[PDB]
């Protein structure tokens, strides 16, 4: 079981929601990390989503539309992309990254 | 452990047009290349939809996992995905045994060519 | 506005030394950390380094270290990925990308750079046809770099759009892809169907023989 769990597939009919599940392993707890989504069509570089921590801490990327919407489920260590109106050209490979910006230590290399 | 890492990923598919079963065709090894001691199994697996299947590759039945290369559904202009698969062998395998086929796999539908020299 | 440009494809034989670049533009390079991605064709995104322009310290992913280069020249804010000695394995696609506030997340990404390291030699692509005896193929093989481009005709000098292609196949260093026709039953009329494609390295004809 990695880090971090996606399924590896998902299908829904257009003009409706969707929601992207991105597991972090029990190790950790999402409590203190940050989801962030990328999404990649065919053939095209990744191009950063959004990034969510809680309603009061969340940015959008360059210039995404607001029918892309993160969540965290706390209590299942879950982070959610939830994408409301499917449209065609939302078709691609969705990412999901975790950062918990309180990442440090590693003098162990200078006593 | 997380920092820096990416998930493997979702592949998110929009439904947006009636499914469709897949046209599929089998193509055993050329001449200029069976004379050449290389044989080549081609299967086209063209105008489907949803752009998701399974190829599985059987010899008289039993599976092929040995040189089994495939290519991703691709979406052509009509709007229906279409796919590739090769299958290397030796002229001497080619006539060896007598069946070959192409069991494609679209959303529980199993449809099968076959040939032989 | 804010965008990462980098350099063009590549096509090299193990063993051979590699440097592409990421250059930025729309924003102050020195004060946003610039990374490198590999994407290996079919599969996932793999961090593999990052550097900070405004000092340079550079930093490397576990399977990464030793096995590349990472640097950058804040005068041209330009930022670079490097290898000693290129191998088979190292062919995919390369991305650089901004790091953002979220100091975590790659907010603008480079359009990327494939890089493809085949043992065999560019070559222009071999032909042949696709029969059993129901439709009719013919398929390109031994063949680099991936950019070719099919095309049918009848016995006759005449055009054919009763055809479509299929992706490209990477397989002992070299490619190849296949094209197939669909013809009426009601014929045996006719021998063959010329199959004429496009390359590089050489372009040339061929018949196609039809039950
Ligand atoms: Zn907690
Ligand atoms: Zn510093």
């Amino acid at each position: 079981q990695p880090v971090l769990h996606q399924p590896p597939a998902m299908s829904s009919a257009l003009g409706t929601t969707i929601r992207l599940t991105c597991t972090l392993r029990n190790d950790h707890d999402i409590g203190v990390y940050s989801v962030y989504w990328y999404q990649q069509r065919p053939g095209h570089p990744p191009r950063f989503l959004l990034r969510y921590f809680s309603q009061s801490d969340k940015s959008q990327g360059p210039q995404v539309p607001p029918r892309f919407s993160g969540s965290k489920d706390v209590a299942r260590n879950r982070g959610y992309l939830s994408i409301s109106e499917l449209q065609p050209e939302d078709e691609a490979m969705y990412y999901c990254a975790m950062g918990a910006r309180s990442s440090e230590k590693e003098e162990r290399e200078r006593e | 452990s997380v920092t820096h890492v990416f998930g493997s990923g979702t592949q998110l598919t929009v439904l947006s047009q009636p499914k469709a079963t897949p046209s599929v065709t089998l193509f055993p090894p050329s001449s200029e290349e069976l004379q050449a001691n290389k044989a080549t199994l081609v299967c086209l697996m063209n105008d489907f939809y949803p752009g998701i299947l399974t190829v599985t590759w059987k010899a008289d039945g039993t599976p092929i996992t040995q040189g089994v290369e495939m290519t991703t559904p691709s979406k052509q202009s009509n709007n229906k995905y279409a796919a590739s698969s090769y299958l290397s062998l030796t002229p001497e395998q080619w006539r060896s045994r007598r069946s070959y086929s192409c069991q494609v796999m679209h959303e529980g539908s199993t449809v099968e060519k076959t040939v032989a020299p | 506005e804010v965008q990462l440009v980098q350099s063009g494809a590549e096509v090299k034989k193990p063993g051979e030394s590699l440097k592409i670049s990421c250059k930025g533009s729309g924003y102050s390079f020195t004060s946003y950390w610039i990374g490198w991605v590999r994407q290996m064709p079919g599969k996932g995104l793999e961090w593999m380094g990052i550097i900070y322009p405004g000092d340079s310290d550079t930093r490397y992913s576990p399977s990464f270290q030793g096995q590349v280069t990472i640097s950058a020249d804040k005068s041209i804010s330009t930022a670079y990925l490097q290898w000693s000695s290129l191998k088979a394995s190292d062919t995919a696609m390369y991305y650089c990308a901004r790091h953002y506030y979220y100091y975590y997340g790659m907010d603008v990404w480079g359009q990327g750079t494939t890089v493809t390291v085949s043992s065999w030699s560019a070559s222009a692509p071999t032909l042949f046809p696709l029969v059993s005896c129901v439709a009719v193929g013919c398929l390109a093989q031994d063949f680099l770099p991936d950019s070719i481009t099919f095309s049918w005709k009848y016995k006759n000098n005449s055009d054919i759009s009763s055809t479509r292609g299929f992706p490209s196949v990477l397989r002992g260093g070299k490619y190849a892809a296949t094209s197939q026709v669909l013809l009426p039953s009601k014929d045996v009329t006719d021998e063959h169907v010329v199959c004429k494609v496009q390359h590089p390295n050489g372009n040339k004809e061929k018949n196609v023989p039809l039950p």
